[PDB]
Order: structure tokens, then C-alpha cells, then sequence
């Protein structure tokens, strides 16, 4: 997008928007060692940028009010001040304790703490 | 998605790492192996340390 | 360069026909389909796969075909050919190769890896086939080449652990030394 | 889709399933070994003094019973990568354990990838770990627990962590736990079912301290060694299980790049020899 | 609360030689003090043998021991229920002794307090061993 | 003497059956001789800090004492 | 850049300059790859107070690349390769 | 080269050249280990293919008058019996002792000697 600048958009939104993806884009480089063999053997700090990116990766889809009935759940309007303060928290590491499945069709970021919360709560 | 330039970059990596350290070693065994003027003597008589460069200096100091 | 081999084929058949045996080298073969096909493009002639013409296959048929075993009424003489090709990358998937190889019996395939390591002359017994077999060696060759076949069999399928022969338990090892002495 | 670049990346996976194919082969060969060195060393000398301690009745009678509240972890991991998750369930278990409460563990690691995985995250509390075992043996394990023993002293506890080897394809973690050396004098002393006068009680105690210690630390070593080589063998199954999937997918995809290719370049000779 | 008329278990860190074994008749070894000897319905105690020989009677031939041998040093403890418990360091026989090889380079040592210990023990067995062989 | 060893020196026992079998190592099998061998690796575990090699073990290296 | 148009143009050119899509969303912007890049001119253009820090700047990150896979690797570190990897990072 | 025959040229020529031809081809098979594993890994006998293949491998390179202005070192012509000289030594092992750093941009064995020892006085 021609649009993503620092000094159109807020300096903020753009280090935020970096984050994401120097972040997904260290996970993406390692997807082929991920597939022969497992993360066990991978180094901590390698480790955690696969685990975050998986929380990231999953929170960034969300439903959509026409596709109600392909999924059958509601859609979901999310604000851009709660966007980049949803994935800001996230990349601090807020959600990295919660399992990366209450992050998967998620509108914003306290939505999935409430899920992931719940999914703690009833184990 | 690259894996020949994931294998490439360690086997370089590894072996630069090992062969570096064999460098030392083989600096010290050679280097042990062969171990077995006028500004240099007046300096020693004050013993006083004195390095290479300062050696220089005085010798360019007097033909200066 | 397209005349060339049947003009020495044509040669090779005299020997053939008057009951002696006669041997025929067609160096750089594929050059010729090439030559053909420079004919062939000059011409106008419609192209086909890698801009070969339609009979780029016949060509070498009418030729490889005629170098055979005559029985002992023509005289009992033969003709043997060994026409050699050039694989680009190795790959015998080509236009070219899967014509000649259709065509001929066997194919001896010859690996550059190989003469690199120092295995002259540079062999691939994995791909090289006979189909005649044992009935064209010898009665002493027949035994001592069955056994050795197998031998080289069971190493090249175990050579993917020479690296690893201290670590690996006995009676395997030894198979791996016994390959490199053959 | 540049049949170059495919044709390379698949020659790479083939080697890697290679020697990740014979890398199982050196796991079981290995394993075959541990076991057999497990199988004979086992159960060496286990229990014994904690058996005859419970035989002893005047001991359960004066038998100090309080809850240690400064303990010292030993972690047991392999020092060679790529070993298998042995490690990462030790180093995942203990981080749940310190993570916890910290400053109340001393956390004296053993092994290579079982220390370096646990010193970024307990920077400060792991001060000397043990790694590169040439072999395991009994005099060695005695140098080990001999070691454990003089960094005992501070804490009122010691546990070791280490991988059981129940099975060759089963590897459950277990734990141990272990008085200290203060604890184990003042506990002895209180000894008097079995006689000991051939050697006298004050060097009795400090001696059967160390076979009480050793012989933990021996068996542990074992179970762990096992759990390795079980470990390793089944990863490199299971990663040149996957090597050959993704080979063969780029085989079909080098197949229809191919077909591609032949169509690409046809349509070319085509175009020129129509007009 | 009780156990039958005995059982003896014989280990090495390195191989087992008998888990559990009802046919020895008697068990002599050598202490610090003085030689011990330990039968059915022994006592408790606790015993801690240097590397002495060690002994042992067979009602019934056990097959690859001898019933002679050298240990390098190992603990005892007879429990409660008249058991008795042998683990040593190391294990041979007699006939493995090959005598005369001792003294091949270990002979140096530090003037210490521990290094005099040291020497003490090591001149001890090469006396006892020397002896055991007759 | 195993006790006196322990008493007025910090000898092991361990130890001490090591210094034993140290001049009777060669008249030992080679079965056993293999048996008697440590050697391991300490560190004081900084990034870097210290590596420290265990392969005397007999003198204060494995099991040190009080007259080392 | 195996194709027929940048295969020719690189060629033509004297040096060119590779810009990679990965090191661009990896934080290194401008995104080039040194490891392709290269000038016929070379130092002939530089002034002299860039030739020779120009010189030791392109050896020390060739070994930076190296060791790069060994980040991967871990369990240990060297004091020099740990200075190596570091100041190459700087750069 | 057609002229690579042990008829044509003399059997010692012959015989240095394909010695170093087998020298390299076997380390390039244990890249693939080595890669895995490392040379650490690797046996004794391995060990010295990779060490003397690395030093021969850097050995081959020669600094000319054209690359003067590239590189910054004087160019350098070497002789055919010097030539074959240097290798064969590194063949048997004369070399093996020094680094493999001085085995770099140089003309002949004697100079890389020369370089190896100044450096040990150096520190
Ligand atoms: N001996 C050399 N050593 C180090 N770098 C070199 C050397 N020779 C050339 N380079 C580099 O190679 C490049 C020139 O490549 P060139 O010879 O022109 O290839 P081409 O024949 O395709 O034109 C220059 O940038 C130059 O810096």
C-alpha cells in the first residue's frame, strides 16, 4: 500500500505495522525447517518469534457480517484506534500466555483475552 | 522458501567456527615451537617498559 | 553430418553380409538429429517438440535397425552399434533420449559426480542395463557376474550410510567395505 | 516455475532425508547399547538405604519430619542437539516449577541444551552446570553427586529431573527427591537396628551418604542416556517422514512446471514458424 | 516382619551378577578391622569392605563364577529381614588377576595430607593383592 | 586405612577405591579399566564466563579434599 | 533474474543493485543484498577517506553473513564470534 | 583440459592434479553432514579431508596485476615446478600444521611459510 509512510500516517501506526511484519516475516523464514522437524529443537529466541507470529496470525482473521452464514457467527467492525492498540498489546507479549486458538476469529484484542480467560478458567 | 541456502549458510557457519579455533591452537604450537639497538639498551638500563612504537619515534626523532 | 552414419552404416553391412563381424561408432549422434533438423527448419517443414520434425524419431529408427545379427544362412555376420549422445543436465527426460533410448536395448549412462570422485571410467551401473544379459557372456563370465551384481545392489543401497560406519553395528560395515574393494 | 530453482531445492531434501534417514540408523544402534548398559546397571543399590533407614523403627521414632523450604533442582538433559523433545520437556517442566516462586531453587543444570535453554530465563539463579560426558560410569556419577553434595549444603532439599526410560518409543519425565547431607547425618546417627563397628558410625554415615547419592544420580543418568537415543531415533523418523511428503510434493510440482515449460516454448516455435 | 531363610543379592554398577540367590551356604570378607563372616540369620549391621576378596560357598556350581574373587571396593548392609546386600565398584576373578602389571606410571605422588592417604591405601592393596593370589 | 583417610583428610571413599585400584589399574582386565574413567565438563554458566575441565580425579579435581 | 530481459540488461549494465522482498518487511530498508551487488569502478570512484574504511566495512559483513545460520545453532559462543556477530549487526 | 593425460604430461603432474580433484570432491559430500551435525561430528579421518581440502581450496587463489585496483595487493606470477611443488606438499601434509588463513592470495607455499610464521611474532 502506498498509504503506509511515516509521515502520512501516524509514526505509531507505522511501527506497528513494521512490527507485524518483520515479525510474521523472521516466522515465514523458518516455515521450511518447521516442516521437516518440529520447534523443539529451535533456538528460544527463534522459538518465540513462531509462537507469537501463530497468536498474530490467527488474530488478524475475523468474521464477516455477509459471510454470517458461511460461519455461522457474527461479523465483526473493528475501529482503527483499536486496531493498532490491539496488535500493539499484542506484540508487547499481553496474549502470549493465552493458548493461540481464543486469538482465531477475534474482533479486537480484549474480545480473545475474555476466551482465552474463559478457556483457562473452565481447565 | 530456501533450504539449499539454509544448508549452505551452515555448513559455512560450523565450519568457520571449528577451523577458527584451530587457528589459535595452530598460532600457539607454531609460534611456541619457534622460540625453541642503541635506544633499546639505554632505555633498558632505567628499566623503564618501553613498547615498539615509542622505539620508533626516538629513531625517527634523532634522524628527523 | 546427417549422411555420415548410414554412410558408414552402409559399410558395416558389407562385413555383415559376407558373414564377418563388423563393429560401428556413431560419435555424437544427436548432432545429427540437429543437422536433420536445420534441414528441417530451412525447409519450412511444420516443427514439433523442441523444433524437431514429426519422423525426428524415424530417422533414428531406419538407421540403429539395420546393425543386426544375421543367421548363418547370409553368412552369420554381424553388426554392432554404440551411438553416443549428450545429456544437457543429465535429464533423459529430453525430446532426444527417450527416442534413441526407446530405440536401442540398453543404454550405458555415464556420471559426471562419479568422475569427479575418481571412479574412471565414470559408470552408473544403477541406470546401465543389458538386455541380452548373461546370454551374451560367456559360461565362466555368467556365474562370478550374478553374484557381483547383487553384491553391488545391496551397496549402493546401503552407501547412503558410508558416511556413519563406525557408528552403525557389525555384519553392515562390512557389507560397505566389501562394495568399495568391488 | 524456473524448473532451476525446484529441481535444486528438492536435491536439498533429498540429502537432508538422507542423512536424517541415517541418523535414525546410528539412534538405534546407540540406543541398543544404553539399554543394554540400562538393563544391567539398573536398580543398582536403589533403595537400599532408604529401605534399611525404614527397617530402622528407633529412627522413624526420633525421624526429624519437616517441610524443606530452600530445595536445589538438577535438571538432566542431553548435551547433543537434535536429540529429540526430551530436553524441551525438562526445561519446560522446571520453568513451570521456578517460574513460579523464584530465589527457592538453585538450579544447577546438566547438560548442554538443558543449561543454555534455562539461562536466559533464570539469568543469575543457574551459577555452574555439568555438560560434555565423555561416558556414563559409576565413578563419574559419584564426581557428579560428590558435586551436588557441596552445593547442597545451602539448600534444605535436592531433586533431580530427569527423563524415564519406561519404554523404546515411551519417555516419561520423573523426579526424585533427596535429602541433603546435613539432613542425612542427623538422620543417621539415630541408627541402631544395624550395627556398624566394623568402620565406625562417624565415617559409616558419611560414606553410605554417598552411595545414597551416587546411586540416584547413576540411575538417573541411564534412564536419561536411554530416553536419548529413544528420543532421537523416533524424531529422525518422523522428520525424514516429513522430508519425503514435501519431496514428493515438489515432484509433482517440478512434473507440471515441466509440462509447462514444454508448452511455453512450443507455442514460441509455433509462432514464429507461422508467419 | 519376617523373611525366608535368606537371600543375597551380588551387583556392580555395571552388570548384575545375582539378583537374588538361595544357595550360598557362606559369605566371608575382609574389613578394616578385621575378616567378617556372614551366614543365615546374620544380624542387622552395616559393613563397608575395601577392595578385598570376597568369598562365598555354592550348595549348588553357579555357571560363570567362581566363587573367588577381588572387588575394588563396596558397601554391605544386612537388612532386617535377613537380607544381605553386596554392591561393589568392580568385579574379577582370580584367574584375570595378571599379576606383576601393577607400578606402570601411577607410581608418582603429591606431598600432601591427602596425597599421604593416598599412598597408604594404593601400597595396602598392592600387599593384599599380592597376597590374594596365593 | 579407609577411616583415618576420611578423618584427617577429606577423602571420599570413592575416591579413596579410586586411588586403590590407581596402582592396580594395569594389572586390572582391560574390561575394568575402561570402568575407571570420568571425565566431564563444568562451567560457571555466564554466556562465557569459565570452562572448566574434570579429567584428573584422583587429586582435588572429582573429589576434592582437605589435604589438596 | 534468470529471465531473458534482466539477464540481458545485467549484462549491458556495469553493476546492479538486487533489492530483496524479505530484508525489506525484516527492518532493512533500503532492502539490498550485498552478497550480488557489485561495481566495475569499484574503489576508482571513491575518495580516499572511503576506500579504506569502504575496504574493512565489506569484510566484516561477509563474515556477518556467515555466521548468521549459527545464530540458529546456539549452545555456545566463542568471545570472538560473539564480537563478530555483534558488530555486524551494528553495520 | 585434453592436455590433463598422464602421457602428455609428466605422471607427477598427473597425479597432483586429480589428487586434489578427489581432496575436493569428498569435503563438498561432507557439506551436507557437516551441515547437520558439523565437523565436530565428524571422524578423524574426515577431519583432515575437510581441513587440507579448505586450505587447498583457498590455496588456489592468486591475486594478478588486474585485480590490483580491487583488491589492493600486488599481482603475482607463479611457475609451473613451483606450482606443482606447492600442491603436492599441502597433498602430504606440509601445511597442515599452519592455519588455513595464510593458504589465501598466495603465489607460493614458501610465501604462505613466510606469512604464517610473521604472523606469530606479530602476537
Ligand atoms: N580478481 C578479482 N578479485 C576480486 N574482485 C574482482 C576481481 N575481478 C573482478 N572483480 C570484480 O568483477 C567485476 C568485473 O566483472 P567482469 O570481469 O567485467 O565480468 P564480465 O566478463 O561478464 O564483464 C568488478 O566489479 C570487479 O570489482
Amino acid at each position: 500500500s502506498r498509504m503506509l509512510d511515516p509521515i502520512t500516517i501516524g509514526e505509531e501506526h507505522y511501527t506497528v505495522a513494521r512490527g507485524v511484519q518483520k515479525l510474521l516475516q523472521d516466522y515465514k523464514s523458518l516455515q521450511d525447517i518447521i516442516a521437516i522437524l518440529g520447534v523443539d529443537d529451535l533456538s528460544e529466541e527463534d522459538k518465540l518469534v513462531v509462537a507469537r507470529a501463530r497468536k498474530v496470525q490467527k488474530f488478524l482473521s475475523q468474521p464477516f457480517f455477509m459471510s454470517e452464514v458461511f460461519s455461522g457467527i457474527p461479523g465483526r467492525f473493528v475501529n482503527l484506534k483499536q486496531n493498532i492498540a490491539s496488535f500493539k498489546a499484542l506484540l508487547e507479549g499481553a496474549g502470549d500466555e493465552y493458548p493461540e486458538s481464543c486469538f482465531y476469529m477475534k474482533g479486537d484484542l480484549e474480545e480473545s483475552l475474555a476466551a482465552g480467560r474463559a478457556d483457562a478458567l473452565k481447565s | 522458501t530456501r533450504e539449499e541456502e539454509w544448508l549452505d549458510k551452515r555448513t559455512k557457519s560450523q565450519e568457520k567456527v571449528y577451523f577458527d579455533q584451530e587457528d589459535r591452537k595452530a598460532m600457539k604450537r607454531l609460534l611456541e615451537k619457534l622460540n625453541t639497538l642503541e635506544v633499546e639498551n639505554i632505555l633498558k638500563r632505567y628499566h623503564i617498559n618501553y613498547t615498539q612504537a615509542l622505539i620508533d619515534e626516538l629513531v625517527d626523532w634523532k634522524t628527523g | 553430418q546427417f549422411l555420415a552414419p548410414y554412410s558408414g552404416c552402409a559399410i558395416g553391412e558389407f562385413f555383415r553380409d559376407n558373414g564377418k563381424h563388423a563393429l560401428i561408432i556413431y560419435d555424437d549422434l544427436s548432432k545429427q538429429a540437429v543437422a536433420y533438423r536445420q534441414m528441417s527448419l530451412l525447409l519450412r517443414r511444420p516443427p514439433g517438440r523442441e523444433a524437431y520434425p514429426g519422423d525426428v524419431f524415424y530417422l533414428h529408427s531406419r538407421l540403429l535397425e539395420r546393425a543386426a545379427k544375421m543367421n548363418d544362412s547370409l553368412g552369420g555376420g554381424s553388426l554392432t552399434a554404440l551411438p553416443v549422445i549428450e545429456t544437457q543436465a543429465g535429464d533423459v527426460s529430453a525430446y532426444i533420449p527417450t527416442n534413441v533410448i526407446s530405440i536401442t536395448d540398453g543404454q550405458i549412462f555415464l556420471e559426471t559426480e562419479l568422475f569427479y570422485k575418481g571412479i574412471r571410467p565414470a559408470i552408473n551401473v544403477g541406470l546401465s542395463v543389458s538386455r541380452v544379459g548373461s546370454a551374451a557372456q560367456i559360461k565362466a563370465m555368467k556365474k562370478i557376474a550374478g553374484n557381483l551384481k547383487l553384491t553391488l545392489a545391496t551397496y549402493r543401497e546401503l552407501a547412503a550410510f558410508s558416511q556413519f560406519g563406525s557408528d552403525l553395528d557389525a555384519k553392515t560395515q562390512q557389507q560397505l567395505n566389501t562394495g568399495e574393494r568391488l | 516455475a524456473n524448473l532451476k530453482q525446484l529441481k535444486i531445492r528438492m536435491k536439498a531434501i533429498g540429502s537432508i532425508k538422507k542423512i536424517t534417514k541415517a541418523m535414525k540408523m546410528v539412534a538405534a544402534s546407540k540406543m541398543k547399547a544404553e539399554t543394554s548398559r540400562l538393563e544391567n546397571g539398573r536398580n543398582f543399590a536403589v533403595g537400599s538405604v532408604q529401605k534399611m533407614l525404614e527397617n530402622e523403627s528407633y529412627v522413624q521414632k526420633k525421624k526429624s519430619t519437616t517441610a524443606p523450604k530452600s530445595t536445589l533442582l538438577v535438571p538432566i538433559t542431553s548435551d547433543k542437539g537434535l536429540c529429540g523433545s526430551v530436553n524441551s520437556s525438562i526445561v519446560r517442566e522446571v520453568k513451570r516449577l521456578a517460574l513460579n516462586n523464584r530465589s527457592a531453587f538453585g538450579l544447577l543444570p546438566v547438560g548442554e541444551k538443558g543449561s543454555s535453554g534455562l539461562s536466559r530465563p533464570f539469568p543469575d539463579l543457574l551459577k555452574s552446570s555439568i555438560v560434555n560426558i565423555q561416558n556414563v560410569n559409576f565413578p563419574t556419577a559419584a564426581a557428579i553427586a560428590h558435586q551436588v553434595s557441596t552445593q547442597g549444603a545451602g539448600y534444605d532439599q535436592v531433586t533431580l529431573i530427569y527423563n524415564h526410560f519406561k519404554n523404546a518409543i515411551s519417555y516419561v519425565v520423573k523426579h526424585q527427591e533427596l535429602l541433603p547431607r546435613a539432613q542425612f547425618l542427623n538422620l543417621f546417627k539415630y541408627v541402631t537396628r544395624h550395627e556398624a563397628v566394623e568402620p565406625e558410625l562417624e565415617y559409616s554415615k558419611n560414606y553410605f551418604f554417598e552411595l545414597y547419592m551416587a546411586s540416584s544420580v547413576y540411575n538417573a543418568l541411564l534412564n536419561s542416556s536411554a530416553s536419548e537415543q529413544a528420543s532421537r531415533m523416533n524424531a529422525m523418523e518422523n522428520a525424514s517422514k516429513n522430508a519425503g511428503e514435501i519431496l514428493s510434493k515438489l515432484t509433482l510440482d517440478y512434473n507440471k512446471a515441466r509440462q509447462a515449460k514444454i508448452t511455453m516454448e512450443l507455442i514460441e516455435i509455433i509462432s514464429g514458424a507461422s508467419i | 516382619t519376617k523373611k525366608q531363610k535368606m537371600e543375597v543379592t551380588l551387583r556392580t554398577p555395571y552388570k548384575e551378577y545375582l539378583a537374588n540367590f538361595d544357595g550360598f551356604s557362606r559369605i566371608t570378607a575382609k574389613t578394616n578391622e578385621a575378616s567378617l563372616v556372614i551366614q543365615n540369620k546374620t544380624p542387622a549391621s552395616l559393613y563397608v569392605l575395601p577392595p578385598g576378596p570376597l568369598k562365598i560357598r555354592f550348595t549348588s556350581e553357579v555357571k560363570n563364577v567362581s566363587g573367588d574373587f577381588l572387588h575394588t571396593g563396596g558397601w554391605v548392609i544386612v537388612h532386617a529381614d535377613n537380607t544381605c546386600e553386596i554392591n561393589v565398584m568392580d568385579l574379577f576373578d582370580r584367574k584375570e588377576v595378571r599379576a606383576d602389571q601393577f607400578e606402570k606410571g601411577n607410581i608418582q605422588d603429591l606431598d600432601t595430607l591427602a596425597g599421604k592417604y593416598a599412598a597408604k591405601s594404593r601400597k595396602s592393596t598392592v600387599r593384599l593383592f599380592t597376597k590374594a593370589t596365593t | 586405612c579407609i577411616e583415618f583417610a576420611f578423618k584427617k583428610a577429606g577423602i571420599p571413599i570413592v575416591r579413596n577405591f579410586l586411588h586403590s585400584t590407581e596402582g592396580v589399574i594395569y594389572g586390572l582386565p582391560q574390561r575394568v579399566q575402561r570402568n575407571l574413567a570420568i571425565n566431564y565438563t563444568v562451567k560457571q554458566y555466564k554466556e562465557g564466563k569459565a570452562v572448566s575441565a574434570k579429567t584428573i580425579k584422583t587429586l582435588q579435581e572429582a573429589f576434592p579434599s582437605k589435604g589438596d
